[PDB]
């Protein structure tokens, strides 16, 4: 599960 | 059936700043500091009259109580880029109406900028 | 008008007194101030006690009988044994005298509680003068007349209370080794009389006041009373029984068992131990039938603050965890003890959970101390597991951000219940977690003190095990923020996110990947305008690099260059949006990486492409700065020069001694632009006055100095090679700083030139002996006199000075053998002049120097310039010392006082001083220097201090000379010597006490 | 609805300091030492109505102590100050109390550890437990930062009306009111403060 935790927080943006 | 068991609120916030307001002690030469906290400029909604409004953090005390008067004017301090001294003739913020000449210093030469155009963008409107 | 009853010419008119003291206490504004001046001036009258014959018995205000009180508190502590001996039966007639009648009026007995206790204050300020030696039947007729009145077995016990204060808990500073010893062996002497009409009046009841009164005074007697009065009484099952029942006694009672649980007793009686055990069983029980039960929500309790319940739950933490850390192993084994050990400590568990800080503290303090033991005591934790699994909870859920000693208490609580039970702490905390996602927990507040939480357990758990515990809390706290609306709901979630990443360096370490992800978020929240994300994307930068370094320098796997490298490349845009501060922290960490380095080519390397930027920047400024020194009066041309320092300091800061090729770099160009500057300013204050130090223009001029000196400070205090900074850099250094402070007025002088000389000195000084010459020759004289007209102006040239002056005379004490006679004096004065001052960096400063400069006079031998110096200045520091020593306003430096004190009088002692100290016509030839020194002690004394008698100063020499190699008993000579010159008739043979 | 407040600690301490913040506002940074006694009213506004303590700030050296214990009778309320960055204020704190509660046997007391601005503290947090036995609020404060330097204050109000969500809160800011002969002088003074620096230029506000 450390590939999926990787590409969770590149995704991760404070905007909306 | 069942049975279930500041005087502010006319006005409105033109300009909010955070800063540090001194009055000068003539007979001593010396600046001191009246009060911390924010600066805001109250325009009344009854008469459109824009006063400055300064409170003191944590006891909330009145530090500064008085009409931007379009004939007071911004003078630098020798020794600040983010002050401007003027002279205020009716400050209420310890009871009756006293003259003082007064310092505000903020957290940087921008805010003390913007706080001038503020300043001029108020005695505009208690011209009228 | 007032000031009528200040003239002692006629008498008191009493009225009038009244009047002026109830202006005083009842009055205000200008009518209270003067009259509070005048009571000043006659309470300070040197005869206003024997007025106190008069108001004491025709006046009808409190407040004038209290005052003069004081009047006669004052005569009896300072001057009682000047008075004609039938004063002092006057007076002591007269006070007890007075007692026995405010005893007997039930309505003053109770309406003027102030007044008699401050009686019976004054009452024990005689017997500290007078008995037993002269009183020997006090205490039998004290108990006598308390079987006779109920109010006065009460006072007595008041009078026996405060005695029991003055004697044994406020004596060791007030009076003499002696007198002190005295009293606590008369009262050890009666105690036995005393005791027995204490355990009586607690047994035979029944005035709540005359009871609560007695608990009162037991209290102090258990400070020193030998233990068997405790245990081989009844005494301890009234306590924890019958005076646990009542609130009047309640409060008293508890503290009473709190003193017992650290009476001195032995540990191997197995009958005291039952009855350790026993009066906690009882305690217990009455609190738990008479007040509340175990499951009482004590945070609502104290939270609502009913009459004395917030003292009352303080006092049972106190009580609680005072005896379970001595006691609980006396619970531990025995099987029928057990529910009493875990109510005690679930009434713990309950109190941890008031919202009151210092409370909290107290209760962790304990927490420590039984989680420790379960950590290392065999066949232990069992007993409290469920005790332990609540404690984990209540810590998680006060967890402060990382007071700073708080934080640190709790981690270190939380780690050992983590050791204890790791599957326990996790399954709260990813429970908290899922509470957080919920929502029913979640706040700001509670998801930031669960990642502290969270965060505080690193290095606790076995690697696998914090793997998949990491992973758990990122993926919930990413999808937290994945869920949240609002910019500012999302930056709190992510800024927790990278807390609890950044505390996590050994799971980072081994999942490259996944470590660079994490800093390129950083730097893409470098660019973040919302308040705070920018800061905490910095500090964790850094953070992360100070842990993880060595993978930022080495070429990992999967690629082609050390993340270093591609750090630097895109060092511009990465930092493009940050303020200066931020980007000085930004190339720090870079620093940090670097030095890792230690391919001195390729570290050498990554320095100069770190500092290509800054370098270039640098370049062009002292080109167009240079031609011509015009553009120094741009603010713009003042703020980028500075912030070219500050980086330069940054990464020397994390870089230290690999720092060194950089410095080469810009070292001479930076000197010069020193001299720029200082030129400029100088110029400024010429042309506009000693104000145009407080301008902008010039603050910032100055700024650049200030960050100049703070950098080459910052290099050569970790320098290695200091043959280079010796050869390359003091010169060029002292050349550029040394006049140019020498030279400017006052007001213009930086007192980081002190400082940065400081490290110079301290460093390489016993390699520059001429520059350590040319330093003092520049910077002693002006800035002495900058100092030396009073103890306020310049706080920071002062602080540095002595400073200074202290490293110089530690490493190259040769300088001040090459200063001119005149010059040496000044620096003895400058010396003296730091023993005055308050300013407690100052005084210690000033002391060590003096204790080892007289060292490095000694270590010279027998030379005439060893000789001379005593001659001169031997007794120049004597005298002096003792100044300090005895005016009462330089009370911090005792301790350093005494020492050089000690220092001084051995040498005279071991015959050291080869000269005699004395002129060969005052003084016999042949007369030792012991001798004259203590003639000439005895004569300054007798001036200093003439209400001392000859023989006084006599003995406190004889014993001071005699123990001036034994530091702690020397020093409870001098504590006694100031005691004796606070009053008039001080035994001199107190100074045989050692 | 007045209480009387006593203020003791050690000369230096910053007990006048302290007051005169909250008196003007103002940082006195000389240290001049207060004779005997010097007492103010000082006024509150709360949500329970405005409260005023009468002020004694007493006298911390010994020479110039005045009446001493004779402040504290009929003391409602208490303060006890101590520097941080000086051992010896905090080793006499006992002695203080001492003295303080001989006269004043049940009231509420804050003991006030001042000058936490300074960053070469002497006295640590963890040495600090002498309330602990004896029931005193503690506080970290400093007068030059203002840090908690309100709290003293809000806890002592708190027992003192016996209302533990007593607040303080603003007080209402009533209208502002809007010659030739004064302009000369207020000019005058006027340049003069404009050539006198502002203190403290480096602090952040
Ligand atoms: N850095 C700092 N200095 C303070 C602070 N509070 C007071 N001081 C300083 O401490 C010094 C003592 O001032 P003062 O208020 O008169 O202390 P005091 O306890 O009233 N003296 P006394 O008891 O003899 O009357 C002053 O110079 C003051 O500037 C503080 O919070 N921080
Ligand atoms: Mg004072």
């Amino acid at each position: 599960a450390l590939e999926a935790l990787q590409k969770k927080l590149e995704e991760l943006e404070l905007d909306e | 059936h069942f049975e279930p068991v500041t005087m502010e609120e006319d006005e409105e916030v033109l300009y909010k700043v955070r800063a540090k307001l001194f009055r000068f002690d003539a007979d001593a030469k010396e600046w001191k500091e009246r009060g911390t906290g924010d600066c805001k400029f109250l325009k009344n909604k009854k008469t459109n009259k824009v006063r400055i409004l300064m409170r003191r953090d944590k006891t909330l005390k009145i530090c500064a109580n008085h009409i931007i008067a379009p004939e007071y004017t911004l003078k630098p301090n020798v020794g600040s880029d983010r002050s401007w001294v003027y002279a205020c003739t009716a400050d209420i913020a310890e009871g009756e109406a006293e003259a003082f000449t007064f310092a505000i210093r903020f957290g940087s030469k921008e805010n003390a900028d913007k706080f001038k155009e503020e300043f001029e963008k108020a005695q505009e409107i208690n011209k009228k | 008008s007032m000031e009528g009853i200040l003239d002692f010419s006629n008498d008191l008119d009493i009225a009038l007194l009244d009047q002026v003291v109830s202006t005083f206490y009842q009055g205000s504004g200008v009518q209270q101030k003067q009259a509070q001046e005048i009571l000043t001036k006659f309470q300070d009258n040197p005869d206003a006690w024997q007025k106190a014959d008069q108001i004491l018995q025709f006046s009808t205000n409190p407040q004038s009988k209290f005052i003069a009180l004081s009047i006669l508190d004052k005569l009896i502590t300072r001057k009682w044994k000047l008075l004609p001996n039938d004063h002092r039966i006057g007076i002591r007639n007269f006070v007890v005298g007075m007692i026995i009648s405010m005893c007997q009026d039930d309505e003053v007995f109770k309406t003027q509680k102030n007044l008699i206790n401050k009686s019976d204050l004054t009452l024990v300020q005689i017997l500290k003068q007078e008995w037993p030696q002269n009183w020997p039947e006090f205490i039998p007729e004290l108990i006598g007349s308390s079987s006779s009145s109920v109010n006065v077995c009460e006072n007595n016990m008041i009078v026996l209370k405060l005695l029991s204060e003055e004697v044994f808990d406020f004596s060791a500073e007030q009076m003499t080794q002696a007198k002190a010893l005295h009293l606590k062996n008369s009262m050890s002497k009666e105690f036995e009389q005393i005791f027995k009409l204490c355990f009586q009046v607690l047994e035979q009841g029944s005035s709540s006041s005359l009871i609560v009164a007695t608990l009162e005074s037991l209290l102090r007697y258990l400070h020193w009373i030998p233990y068997r009065y405790i245990y081989e009484t009844n005494i301890l099952e009234l306590l924890s029984t019958k005076f646990m029942t009542s609130p009047d006694t309640r409060a008293i009672t508890l503290k009473c068992l709190t003193e017992v649980s650290n009476l001195k007793i032995p540990q191997d009686n197995d009958l005291i131990k039952r009855q350790t055990v026993l009066f906690f069983q009882n305690t217990l029980q009455q609190i738990a039938t008479s007040v509340m039960p175990v499951t009482a929500d004590l945070k609502a309790t104290y939270a609502n603050a009913n009459g004395n319940d917030q003292s009352f739950l303080q006092d049972l933490a106190m009580f609680l965890t005072t005896y379970l850390a001595r006691n609980r192993a006396l619970l531990e084994s025995d099987e029928s003890l057990r529910e009493l050990l875990l109510n005690a400590h679930q009434y713990l568990i309950q109190l941890s959970k008031i919202e009151e800080r210092e409370l909290f503290k107290t209760t962790l303090d304990y927490w420590h101390n039984l989680v420790a033991d379960l950590f290392y005591e065999p066949l232990k934790k069992h007993i409290y597991e469920e005790i332990c699994s609540q404690l984990r909870l209540v810590i998680i859920e006060n967890m402060v951000r990382p007071t700073i000693q708080l934080y640190k208490s709790e981690r270190e609580v939380l780690v050992y219940l983590t050791h204890l039970n790791v599957i326990d702490t996790e399954e709260i905390m990813i429970s908290k977690l899922a509470r957080q996602i919920d929502g029913s927990e979640w706040s700001w507040h509670n998801i930031n003190t669960l990642s502290w939480a969270i965060g505080s357990i690193s290095g606790t758990m076995s690697e696998d095990t914090e793997k998949r515990f990491v992973v758990t809390v990122i993926k919930d706290l990413l999808g937290l923020c994945e869920q949240k609306r609002g910019k500012d709901n999302k930056a709190v979630v992510a800024s927790d996110i990278m807390y609890v990443v950044g505390q996590y360096p050994r799971f980072l370490k081994a999942h490259w990947n996944f470590l660079r992800t994490v800093i390129l978020k950083l730097f893409k929240f470098m660019h973040e305008t919302h308040e705070g994300v920018q800061d905490m994307a910095c500090d964790t930068f850094i953070k992360i690099v100070q842990k993880c370094k060595y993978h930022f320098v080495i070429q990992q796997p999967r690629e082609s260059e050390p993340f270093i490298q591609t750090i630097i490349r895109d060092i511009q845009k990465t930092t493009a949006d940050l303020q200066p501060q931020q980007v000085h922290t930004f190339y720090k960490a870079c620093g940090i990486i670097i030095s890792e380095e230690r391919s001195v080519a390729e570290r050498n390397r990554l320095l100069s492409d770190l500092m290509q930027l800054p370098n270039m920047a640098w370049d062009t400024i002292v080109e167009q700065s240079t031609a011509n020194p015009t553009l120094l009066l741009d603010s713009e041309t003042v703020k980028i020069i500075a912030n070219i320092i500050k980086t330069n300091v940054a990464v020397c800061t994390s870089m230290g001694a690999d720092f060194y090729p950089q410095l080469g770099h810009i070292y001479y160009n930076m000197l010069q632009l020193y001299r720029a500057v200082s030129s400029m300013i100088s110029a400024q204050v010429a042309a506009e006055g000693l104000i145009a130090t407080k301008t902008p223009k010039v603050r910032g001029l100055r700024t650049i100095k200030k960050e100049i000196l703070k950098l080459v400070e910052t290099y050569i205090s970790k320098a290695r090679n200091l043959d280079d900074v010796v050869k390359v850099l003091v010169e060029p250094l002292l050349n550029a700083v040394l006049e140019d402070y020498m030279n400017n007025v006052p007001d213009a002088r930086d007192a980081e030139v002190l400082n940065c000389m400081t490290t110079v000195v301290e460093k390489v000084g016993h390699m520059i002996p001429q520059g350590v010459i040319l330093i003092l020759q520049s910077v002693f004289e002006c800035t002495l006199d900058m100092i030396n007209k009073d103890f306020t102006e310049y706080p920071e040239h002062r602080v540095e000075f002595y400073k200074l002056l202290k490293v110089i005379n530690e490493k190259s004490f040769a300088a001040f053998l090459e200063l001119p006679p005149a010059a040496f004096k000044l620096f003895v004065d400058a010396i003296c002049w730091a023993f005055k001052h308050n300013n407690r960096d100052v005084e210690v400063n000033g002391l060590q120097i003096a204790l080892d400069l007289v060292k490095n006079i000694e270590r010279m031998g027998n030379v005439p310039f060893a000789n001379e110096f005593h001659k001169n200045y031997f007794f120049i520091f004597v005298s002096e010392t003792f100044f300090v020593l005895t005016d009462s306003d330089h009370k911090s430096g005792f301790s350093k006082q005494a020492l050089l004190l000690m220092k001084l009088i051995s040498l005279v002692y071991d015959n050291k001083i080869s000269v005699p100290l004395y002129q060969e016509a005052e003084v016999p030839q042949g007369t030792s220097n012991q001798v004259y020194l203590s003639q000439y002690l005895a004569n300054m004394l007798s001036n200093a201090f003439p209400h001392l008698t000859s023989e006084q100063i006599a003995s406190f020499l004889s014993a001071l000379t005699k123990q001036c190699k034994d530091l702690v008993v020397f020093k409870g000579t001098l504590r006694d010597f100031l005691v004796q010159i606070k009053e008039v008739g001080g035994d001199p043979t107190d100074y045989l006490f050692a | 609805v007045q209480f009387k407040l006593v203020l003791v600690g050690d000369g230096g301490t910053g007990k006048t300091t302290f007051v005169k913040r909250h008196l003007t506002g103002e940082f006195e940074k000389k240290y001049v030492a207060t004779l005997g006694v010097e007492v103010h009213p000082l006024v509150f506004h709360t949500n329970r109505g405005p409260i005023k303590f009468n002020v004694w700030d007493t006298a911390g050296q010994e020479k110039f102590g005045g009446l001493r214990d004779g402040y504290y009778i009929q003391a409602q309320c208490a303060i006890i100050m101590f520097d941080v960055t000086s051992r010896v204020t905090y080793k006499n704190v006992p002695n203080w109390h001492r003295d303080l509660v001989r006269v004043c046997e049940n009231i509420p007391i804050v003991l006030c550890g001042n000058k936490v601005d300074i960053k070469d503290r002497k006295v640590k947090a963890k040495s600090i437990v002498f309330h602990r036995k004896k029931n005193l609020q503690y506080y970290d404060i400093s007068a030059k930062s203002n840090y908690n330097f309100e709290k003293p204050f809000l806890w002592l109000a708190r027992k003192l009306i016996g209302d533990p969500n007593l607040e303080f809160v603003a007080m209402p800011a009533l209208a502002p009111p809007e010659d030739p002969a004064l302009a000369a002088q207020y000019e005058h003074d006027l340049e003069v403060a404009q050539t006198t620096a502002l203190p403290d230029e480096d602090d952040d506000l």
